[PDB]
């Protein structure tokens, strides 16, 4: 068909991954459960046992501070009794804190990403004369997969001129530099390219999406002979599984694109941005 | 679906408010094996039909649908006199002169291209397999799963025997309270903030310090093993391909079917290496792609071998379903024609023109990728409030208890 | 030629009697009559030595007896028929032995083939020293020896504008979290000098729980007994739960016992099983705790099983490797042939591809586990050893303050 | 996990906002005393004795420690996070890897001339690329 | 993995009269054990984290933080 390439060093980060673990519900009947206890507390536990006062604001405050780990000084209230029922309370948060990172970890270590553009339908490539520094990509020119988009896209074509590359080969040399950021080719070269490339540093939309699918031929003069025979021959070679042959002995490659694992990442300032928006 | 009454079809949107398109189907009525069959008027839309639409206006030819007559596809068999060989169902119909034109999902092989005559592919598929998807369960009621329940006794127990010992340590060197001290011990395990006995002498000081350190090396290992349960809980079965050895060999314990009279049929006999599980099949084989699946759902079949454009429909909005495997005979469709027709030209440029425009990319959205349920990305667990009970409970049902440490605490005093 | 049935190898299978004929892809098996199909990896062979080679041939399932034994002057089975010219060859799972072929002479090897045992797997565990084992000697080398320097530093600074003892229960304090009273300095430069120790705890704290999580998610299966060497093995009375094992009699694997470990078998002989399949039960029902039985065969059976829940001793390991072979007259002058045609085939690859038509299966893994107090036993005795450690210092400042 | 543009922004977000609470508690019915009660909750230690008396203060301490934990709990999943993913991948998984059988010019293999294993190559046919 | 599996052998003219007891004399030899200790004598006997390295760089700023202090302490006196 026709396809898109692209650097894959940017791909996708993942944002409020701070809220990923637990749900909406846990969080909010945490406060309350947070101020039943310091309710009963000074008007039952302290106040109806012997031995300046206990106000109700160190008890909302001190029972904070264990959910969060204890940093900030405290004064304890007083009373036999009123030591147990905190010390309950504080087994509470060392589950809750333990759960809360055990759970962190399973979301990243089988993360998933996005790919950095949907097709070419989306408006990076329609209209992209609106952005930061310019979308960039170039084709080969003189085949089908440029004559496809000079009726179509008529608008974006001339947007296209002044990158034009010069072969596969020396496209993807400066797709990784800079130079320009998407490359459009038949959907059976750039899979095999990405394929076998060192580091899997290439990757293509969709894991392996066409957009106008259409497949090989042996062009033949046209009211020909020949047409009837060959076509009995090549389809006879899907029957026995032969073309299962060839395609594994020459179109396979050693990176497994196919797979979105994610080998860890470097959290940056714009990955960890619903935190700072909460301090805001 | 069947007509509504005076004969027409039932007016109908789409979600994007455009109104369908739909033709009139003739077919049988109630085709049970064994039952007359009855011919009435029925209403027939969706991918092909809205293809079917589009040439018979460019070509300006026009069209009178009708449904197959037993409901079959295609296959070459042997009469009962000597082998003069004929086709069968929807295949043989072409040729016999009652019907002109095969507009359905008709996979192109060698078998029937010596016959009739095919159009360019208007859509690339594959075969694959269908198996019903097991509940992914889940293991989540309590806490004392990461720790067996002999070592939290043990865990209590030992920070008694600790707390003990300071008192008799320090008061015999040469004061804390044990009372005071008790505190100390647990204050350490449970991270909490009361407490103010500590050790003074030299010797009840290095008792403390290997305690101290006691503490972080259990709770690290307990919120460390947490996540072994989050990234280890996965089972493995399922079929890899036509080359799993379980498909080799057939077992009683294991049951795969296809659909009776099919291209799969002639896929399977070709072959000669595959001749000594296909004769499982044979015992087997279902009466339409529409029922296999339903038994499937009901757990009286293992696996289905079907075209790959269809188990991927099935297995978004019946999402109790996954496929797994990898395509192993690729095969497009084709509008099937009788040999040496005057459309046999037009028609495979009428295609080849589709899919350039985004007109077959446009059919592909609305009718086959539309969204309904998500798929098996891993394993992911999040918590909600029914996972976690054990310490919910705890906490609410331990508030009653200090209730009781007061009247006793009081009763002490008078 | 003469032939048994050993499940992977020879199958045998009742003809279908709506042609009257034998299965396409299959040869006639003439029981001694009857007549059916028989096919698998054995046979598959037998096929192509007669393509390149050029014979005639009718399979027929022996009876007199299973494989071969020695009745003092009679032999009975495959090798019983051929040594006494009532056939030629002998094709199937023929062990290659020395008692054998001093009488008949076999072919070349073309399967490996020893004595194995094969037992229940079990619930996955971790070793005992999981708390610092994965912690190099050198980390807690120079730990200490940094908490040292700082206590002396902040100590001698304070006379410029706190003992020792107090230095020690605060700054350390700090690296297994602030979760002790202590008391602090209240110097301008005595408060910078803890905040620096203090982030290194946080990054401590961090990765002590991250490395421990990872080494303990993906690790090794820890095995449950070594070879026949062991001491079980070889003295089963000698331990006060009696180890049950057993073997099928009347093979290879039972006469090389006969005559390595005649102690042995005569303990063995109240634990015999009559097959394999009728065998493979009682491991899963728990009546017995091992099986001892010719390698290409348990490899095989330990991978077409339900659940997997069945591995064999050292992941594999084989005991007095001895080959298949084919059987022949003697003198059979067909030998040469035979030698060099199947020596041709390991210079292809035919005989390779053959093994992962049928000897091949699924589940060729990691289990979690409950902590449980055993495994995490090796911590508490840091705890023991601290016990003991106050009573070496409670006695030795009250003999000084005495004189 | 953190690059140092991270770290440029935590030394002064944790002090800009020290100051900020001398002065929303002092003006309501110093700056020693509030440094050492926000720093001290980021690397929990209990340091100073200066307390939130102001209602003010108390609440916005008390989101500010949640800023804290996140902190922490995160980055150890971040750590974790990259000992399990971590693979440099390059093995051949022996015969018939495509790296083998269709050379790069750079991935250069070899072995000892005359033996068994020239033997074994040249009869099969197939094997004439490599 | 391995792709060509052939044993060793000892080898002969092709009439040495000694083929039918070279040949036994290695078949006799696997079943007693012996060659169960040449494996063991000469072929299955060697067997060849965090650690000190992948952190000095939090090590140095506690010296560094030495150094760091002493010089305030200098001010700290003179003011
Ligand atoms: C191989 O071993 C056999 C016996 O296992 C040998 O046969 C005997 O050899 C001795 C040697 O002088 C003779 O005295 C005997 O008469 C032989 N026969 C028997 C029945 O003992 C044979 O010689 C050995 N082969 C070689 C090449 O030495
Ligand atoms: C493409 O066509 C143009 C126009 O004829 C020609 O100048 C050019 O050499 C062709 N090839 C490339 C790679 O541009
Ligand atoms: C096919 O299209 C061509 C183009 O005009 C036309 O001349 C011809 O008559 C058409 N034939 C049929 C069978 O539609
Ligand atoms: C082994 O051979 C003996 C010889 O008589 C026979 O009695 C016994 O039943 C055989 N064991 C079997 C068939 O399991
Ligand atoms: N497959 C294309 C490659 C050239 C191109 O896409 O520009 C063709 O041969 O027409
Ligand atoms: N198959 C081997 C071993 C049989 C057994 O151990 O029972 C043989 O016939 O000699």
């Amino acid at each position: 068909g026709i396809s898109v390439m692209v650097s894959r060093s940017n791909g996708t980060v993942s944002p409020s991954a701070f809220l990923e673990p637990f749900s909406a519900d846990v969080w909010v009947m945490m406060f309350v459960m947070l101020l039943i206890v310091s309710a009963v507390a000074v008007f039952v536990f302290e106040y109806f046992s012997p031995v300046p006062s206990f106000t109700i604001g160190k008890a909302i405050w001190l029972l904070w501070g264990l959910v969060f780990n204890n940093s900030v000084p405290v004064q304890n209230p007083k009373g036999t009794t009123s030591k147990i029922m905190v010390s309950v309370w504080a087994f509470f948060a060392v589950i809750f804190l333990a759960s809360y990172t055990a759970n962190l970890a399973a979301f990243m270590i089988q993360e998933e990403y996005v790919d950095q553009v949907s097709g070419l339908s989306d408006k990076k490539f329609q209209r992209p004369n609106d952005f930061s520094p310019p979308f960039r990509f170039g084709t080969v020119p003189n085949g089908s997969t440029e004559r496809n988009i000079r009726n179509n896209y008529a608008e974006m074509h001339a947007y296209m001129g002044k990158f034009n590359q010069r072969g596969v080969d020396d496209a993807l040399l400066s797709l990784k530099t800079g130079k320009l950021d998407a490359f459009i080719y038949d959907a059976a070269v750039l899979n095999y390219m990405a394929g076998r490339d060192e580091g899997c540093k290439l990757v293509t939309i969709g894991s392996g999406k066409v957009f106008a699918s259409t497949g090989y031929g042996i062009a033949i003069q046209k009211d020909s002979g020949w047409k009837r025979q060959v076509d009995l021959a090549i389809l006879q070679l899907f029957g026995d599984g032969e073309m299962e042959e060839l395609e594994a002995l020459w179109l396979t490659g050693i990176c497994h694109n196919e797979k979105n694992e994610v080998m860890s990442s470097q959290l940056d300032i714009d990955n960890m941005a619903g935190v700072f928006y909460m301090l805001g | 679906k069947p007509t509504l009454s005076d004969g027409t079809c039932k007016e109908e949107f789409t979600v994007n408010g455009d109104p369908v398109k739909k033709v009139i189907c003739t077919g049988p009525n109630d085709t049970s094996p064994g039952s007359p069959r009855h011919t009435v008027p029925q209403c027939c839309y969706g991918f092909c039909i809205d293809l079917l639409i589009k040439l018979a206006r460019t070509m300006n030819f026009t069209y009178e649908v009708h449904l197959v007559a037993d409901g079959k596809f295609g296959t070459q068999e042997r009469v009962n006199n000597s082998n003069k060989k004929e086709w069968n169902g929807m295949m043989g119909e072409l040729l016999s002169g009652q019907a002109d034109m095969i507009v359905a999902p008709l996979t192109i092989n060698n078998e029937r291209a010596q016959y009739i005559e095919f159009s360019k592919p208007f859509k690339y598929q594959g075969l694959t397999i269908l198996v019903k998807k097991e509940i992914p369960r889940s293991t989540l009621d309590s806490f004392m799963q990461p720790f067996q329940s002999t070592l939290w006794l043990l865990v209590g127990l030992s920070v008694h025997v600790v707390a003990v010992m300071l008192y008799l340590l320090d008061r015999f060197s040469p004061a804390l309270t044990l009372s005071s001290a008790m505190w100390f011990s647990w204050g350490v395990l449970l991270n909490s903030g009361i407490g103010e006995g500590a050790p003074r002498s030299f010797s009840a000081r290095i008792l403390g310090m290997v305690w101290a350190g006691f503490a972080m090396i259990i709770v690290a290992s307990y919120t460390a093993n947490l996540a072994a349960f989050l990234v280890l809980d996965r089972p493995e079965e399922r079929i890899t391909g036509i080359n799993d050895p379980r498909l080799r060999n057939p077992s009683d314990k294991f049951i795969y079917a296809t659909v009776k009279q099919s291209s799969v049929d002639i896929y399977f006999r070709r072959q000669v290496e595959l001749s000594t599980m296909y004769r499982h099949m044979e015992k087997h084989n279902y009466e339409s792609a529409a029922e296999a699946i339903q038994a499937v759902r009901d757990n009286k079949l293992h696996a289905f071998i079907w075209d790959s454009a269809v188990l991927e429909f099935e297995a978004s909005q019946k999402c109790d379903l996954v496929t797994t495997g990898e395509l192993f005979f690729r095969s497009g469709f084709g509008i099937g024609m009788r040999k040496d027709s005057p459309w046999k030209q037009n028609v495979s440029l009428s295609i080849l023109k589709s899919h350039e425009n985004g007109f077959m990319e446009d059919l592909d959205k609305t009718w086959v990728r539309y969204q309904e349920c998500d798929s098996r990305s891993n394993a992911p667990a999040t918590l909600t409030f029914e996972n976690m009970a054990g310490v919910f409970m705890l906490v609410a049902g331990g508030i009653v208890a200090g209730i009781f440490l007061i009247f006793i605490e009081i009763a002490y005093k008078r | 030629v003469a032939t048994l049935e050993e499940r992977p190898f020879v199958i045998v299978e009742p003809a279908d009697p709506i042609s009257g004929t034998c299965i396409r892809d299959s040869v006639p098996c003439r029981s001694q009559p009857e007549k059916r199909c028989c096919k698998g990896f054995c046979i598959d062979i037998l096929k192509r030595l007669a393509h390149t080679i050029g014979f005639s041939y009718d399979l027929y399932l022996v009876t007199n007896g299973k494989h071969g034994k020695k009745i003092d002057g009679v032999w009975n089975g495959m090798i019983g028929e051929v040594f006494y010219q009532r056939a030629d060859m002998a094709i199937g799972s023929l062990t290659i032995n020395e008692e054998r072929s001093e009488i008949v002479d076999f072919s070349v090897p073309f399967v490996e083939t020893g004595i194995s045992v094969m037992v229940a797997r079990s619930n996955g565990t971790v070793s005992p020293s999981a708390f610092l084992e994965p912690y190099s000697p050198a980390v807690w080398v120079m730990m200490f020896v940094m908490c040292l320097t700082v206590v002396a530093v902040t100590v001698f600074i304070f006379e410029y504008l706190f003992t020792i003892g107090k230095s020690i229960w605060l700054l350390w304090a700090l690296v297994f979290n602030n979760s002790v009273p202590v008391e602090n300095p209240r110097g301008t430069t005595s408060k910078i000098m803890v905040l620096v120790w203090a982030f290194f705890a946080v990054i401590f704290l961090a990765s002590y729980t991250a490395n421990l999580a990872a080494f303990m998610i993906q690790e090794e299966y820890v095995d449950t007994v070594s070879g026949l060497s062991d001491r079980k093995f070889q003295r089963p009375q000698e331990q006060y739960p009696p180890l049950k094992f057993g073997t099928v009699p009347n093979g290879s694997t039972e006469k090389n016992i006969r005559s390595n470990y005649p102690d042995m078998h005569s303990y063995m002989v109240r634990y015999n099983q009559p097959r394999v399949e009728e065998a493979l039960t009682q491991l899963k029902a728990g009546k017995l705790d091992a099986f001892i039985y010719d390698a290409a065969v348990l490899n095989y059976m330990a991978r077409k099983d339900e659940g997997c829940k069945l591995v064999t001793i050292g992941s594999g390991k084989v005991f007095a490797t001895t080959g298949y072979g084919i059987a022949l007259h003697k003198g059979s002058r067909w030998k040469r042939p035979i030698d060099l045609a199947l020596l041709q085939f390991l210079g292809d690859d035919e005989i390779e591809m053959l093994e992962r038509l049928w000897l091949s299966g699924i589940c060729h893994e990691v289990m979690s586990s409950k902590l449980d107090i055993d495994n995490m036993a090796g911590v508490f005795y840091m705890l023991l050893v601290a016990m003991g450690l106050s009573l070496l210092v409670f006695a030795w400042e009250h003999l000084v303050y005495w004189r």
